[PDB]
This record gives structure tokens, sequence and C-alpha cells, in this order.
């Protein structure tokens, strides 16, 4: 279960967290995009507000072009 | 199970029984009134929480916010949800109560008095209508769907750019509900028996219960830009994730000449 | 006080209650119901068909001399032509299939092209809507008065969008911003046939909708006139019958809405 290129490029996602989404099924880009805040709770070194912050800006990209 | 959940319960039962004998005492057409029926309602509800609860923060909008010494639970509160529709006898109408505990919400009631429909969900196990489990509508583009929404009566400032949003949504919707009730049009989201939701300027306790049916019945809930500040600007748009998608895609323009 | 039933007023409601059931039961385990496209976004049902059935059984056990119209089967001609059942068998029926429980069975009788009794049933709330012509409309008995309001302010309008005849969509929604500058708010339900008892109950004040076909309007118009109210078309004018294109509520509350919508009428609505 890995990440694809789109995710391992957005800016704040490490390397680590990225393995970490695709470990949940959060593994592309517009799949974050379709996640709420909640989907991302308990993920060592993820505050809730940075959490928000990477689900907003992937539907930025794939949802506002 | 969730005791907390028990208790909601018991609060929008008792309320609901209230609300519906007052539904049967002559309406103000036929009477040609001391009793603020959503205020007792909101007296009902305070007691049987605070019987079990004493210490929790209680927020509604008849008192504003109660505060509590255990300041990490707050009681989100509408004691009737639909004013107008009881005033004239329309019988769609709900009480509506949420439980937060340090800022996520982990219990919610909905209640129909008139049908008898307790909608529930705790977080992380799921939503239910009255037992069953509820799973929200399978819609995959807006093709086809029923959109419910709210006009903005309390807010006329916006009623240009919300008929605009309508007018162009409706070229890709094949059609409205507008029901009175905010708190029932959530539960119907997650119910399934309407495909999506939005509306302008709705308060915390409008929408604190609905909005967590909405996401344990699989949907997602956003604010106008597709941002997580709702529960701050109390604009909404719900759905499963690719009818918001297309909702948020469709609103964008006219949102960007009104700001 | 003394209860009393006019003879086809019996037959008529007999009809409803029976159809009312079976959809209820449909409702309640809809693993048997089977969906059918019409037109745009315009759908019937097994559910439809057997409603339909046990409505035209009833009615002619009692009547067989009647003539009988429904949108399915045409007009089922009868002997005695002064008399015609005018029915829909579920209104709602999109609601019926998302089960959202608003939906109704509609009955008029009309007596030589004139209204005489109307029926609209509720079978999930049991609310039965009658009117008998000259002797007022009820809800489960209780007389209804419509709404009290004398021009738009504070008011609440009923209405559908043009969901089957979208060439009118343009004209319909600058209708709807117009008359919000002088409502407060509108409701949209799903059901004509409801959202005509409802101006009858005064539970809206008013009602609005271009395009209805004959039977879903026939029997919520005469529980609205026997309420104290009115119907006619966008220019105050009795062609609802044949367009139907609808308004509807007391007289002032009609009259306040013609005089806002004048200006936005296109010529197909004229
Ligand atoms: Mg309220
Ligand atoms: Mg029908």
């Amino acid at each position: 279960n890995k990440p694809a290129d789109d995710l391992l490029n957005l800016e704040g996602v490490d390397r680590d967290l990225a393995f970490k989404l695709a470990a949940r099924g959060v593994c592309t880009l517009e799949d974050l995009a379709e996640q709420g805040i909640d989907d991302l709770a308990d993920i060592e070194g993820l505050t809730d507000e940075k959490a928000g912050a990477l689900i907003m800006a992937a539907r930025n990209i794939c949802w506002f072009g | 199970m969730h005791p907390m959940l028990n208790i909601a319960v018991r609060a929008a039962r008792k309320a609901g029984n209230l609300i519906a004998k007052n539904y049967e005492t002559p309406d103000a057409v036929e009477a040609s009134f001391v009793t603020n029926v959503d205020k007792a309602a909101e007296a009902v509800i305070i007691d049987t929480i605070r019987k079990s609860y004493p210490q929790h923060t209680i927020i509604t909008e008849e008192s504003g916010e109660l505060e509590g010494t255990d300041q990490d639970v707050q009681w989100v509160i509408d004691p009737l949800d639909g004013t107008t529709n009881f005033i004239k006898r329309l019988p769609h109408f709900a009480v509506s109560i949420a439980v937060r505990i340090k800022g996520r919400t982990e219990v919610a009631v909905v209640y129909d008095p008139m049908r008898n429909e307790l909608f529930t969900a705790t977080r992380g196990q799921g939503a239910q209508l009255n037992g069953y489990r509820l799973r929200g509508s399978t819609a995959r583009d807006l093709d086809g769907t029923i959109l419910a929404t709210g006009f903005p009566f309390k807010a006329k400032q916006y009623a240009t750019t919300y008929i605009n949003i309508v007018g162009k949504l409706f070229n890709e919707c094949a059609d409205f509900r507008r029901t009175g009730s905010a708190a029932l049009d959530l539960a119907y989201v997650a119910a399934g028996r309407v495909d999506g939701f939005f509306e302008i300027g709705l308060r915390p306790w409008d929408f604190a219960a609905g909005e967590l049916l909405v996401r344990e019945a699989g949907g997602i809930v956003s604010d106008f830009t597709g941002g997580h500040n709702y529960m701050l600007t109390g604009n909404i748009v719900a759905g499963n994730p690719r009818v918001v998608k297309a909702m948020l895609a469709n609103m964008r323009d006219e949102l960007s000449d009104a700001l």
C-alpha cells in the first residue's frame, strides 16, 4: 500500500506521512480531498489543524483546478 | 449504548411530547398567547441533562451559553427546529441535541415528534433511523438529484447571490426540496431521502447534530469554499463526496463575484 | 355535532384509503418496487399501477355507469357522460422512490365539468382532506379556513420547480427572485395535491406552479375554494383549466402575487 506521486509531492507531506495515509487507503491526492478531518485522527505527529490544511489544499488542486 | 446518547434521547422525546401536545391547541388563525413552546421545551431538555450531568456546559438559542464547571463537555441544543412551520401547524419540525467533547462532536439526536422518527449517531459507530443503519445516497454526480435547501430569510442582503446559486444548480440537478427544518434536511441527506443540502448563515444549534448524522452515513460536510470553517460561518454544504464536489464546483464562480 | 356523508364522497374516501394502504405497505417493504422513466426526471412504478387498479375497481362496483380519467389509462368512457372521476393514484412518485414520506392519492368528481366532491389522502400521516361543493372543506373531520394574510409581508409560498419542462427555467427563477423581494420564504415539498391542501388548511399562505396536469389539481382546487380561496392562471384569468399554470390562495394574497409577477411574465406564460 504505496502513495501516488501527486500525494508525495504535496507541500507539508513528508514521505513518512504519505505512507501512513496510504496505510489507511488514502493513496492519492484525490482520495485525500475526499476525507474529513475525523478520518485523519490519531495519526502520530499530525495535528487536526494540519489535517485540515492538507485536505483543503488537495481540494483546491483537484476540485477547483 | 453510549450513556450520553441515552440521556440525549430521553431529553429529545420528553421535549417532543410537550411540543406535540401544544400542536393540538388552537393556532393564531383559529384564536384570531403567553406560552413560549420553544422555551418550555428548552426547560424540559435542560432539566433532563442537569439531573444526570450537573457539571456540563449547555448552549441554546433562547439562553446563550450556560457555563458549567466541566467546560470540556458541551450540549448544543435547538429545542424546536422549524418554528414557522409549528406556528402555521405545518407538521414538519424537530428537536436537535448534539454532545461535543474537547471540540469534537461525539453524540447526535434529531427527533421528529409528529412522525415518531428518531435519528441517532455516535462518532465512529454509524447513524440509524429507529434502529436501522443509514448509508446516504448513491448518486455519482448531480444528474437526476434532489437537493434540499433553505432561503436566507434571516439574511436578505444575500438574496441575489442565493437566487443566482439556485438557478445555476437547477441546470445540473433535477429539483429541490424546501422543508422548513435544517435539522431534518440533514437527517434526510443521511437517509438518502434527498441527495444533498446547502444553506447560508445557519447557527451552530441548527446543524450540530445533523452534520454528524451525515458524516456517520458516509458523507462529508464543508463550508461554501470547501474548507472546514462551517462551525464558524454557518454556510453548509453536505452530501456524499461526489455530490459535494459537484455542488462546490458549480457554485464557485458566483461566490467569487460576491466577495 | 351530527356527522353526515355525501354518497359519492363516501365512495371516493373508500377508494383513496384502500389505495393509500397498498402504497404504505409497499413503502415499508420496497423489495418489490419497480420504477420506470416516463420522460425527463418523471417516473412511474408498479405501485402506481396497482393503486390505480384498486381505485377503478372500487368506483366501478358502485357506479359502473360513470366515466373515469387517469394519466396512464386515458379516458375510460362510461354510459353516463354527465359524471367524470379524475384520479391521480400516487402524487409524489419521486419522493416515494427515494422513501421521502410525503405523497398522496387524489380523487375529484365532476358533474358537467364542475367539481362536486374532492379527496386528497396522505397515507403516511393518515391525513384525510375532503370537500363538498357548498358545504366546506375538512381535515380529518375538522373544518378548514385558509390563511388570514392580507398581503405578501411575512408569507410562506408553496411552489414546484418546472423539472419536467425546463424550457421555462429562466422565467421561473426570475419569478421566484422577484416574489422573494416581498414574501418571507418558500416551501417545495414534491406533492402538488398536498401543497393545495396545505393552502386550504393555512399551513402555507399561497401556491404557484407552471404546467400541472388536470389530475394534479382537480381535487386540491375544490379544497382551496371551499376554504375561502381562489384559483387563477398567471395573469389572473381562467385559462389554468387548459394550461395548468396555477396560482392559489385567499383573494388578497392572490392579488398581491399577480401584481408582483406581472412584469416578469414571458409570452408563453401570458
Ligand atoms: Mg429553534
Ligand atoms: Mg401520480
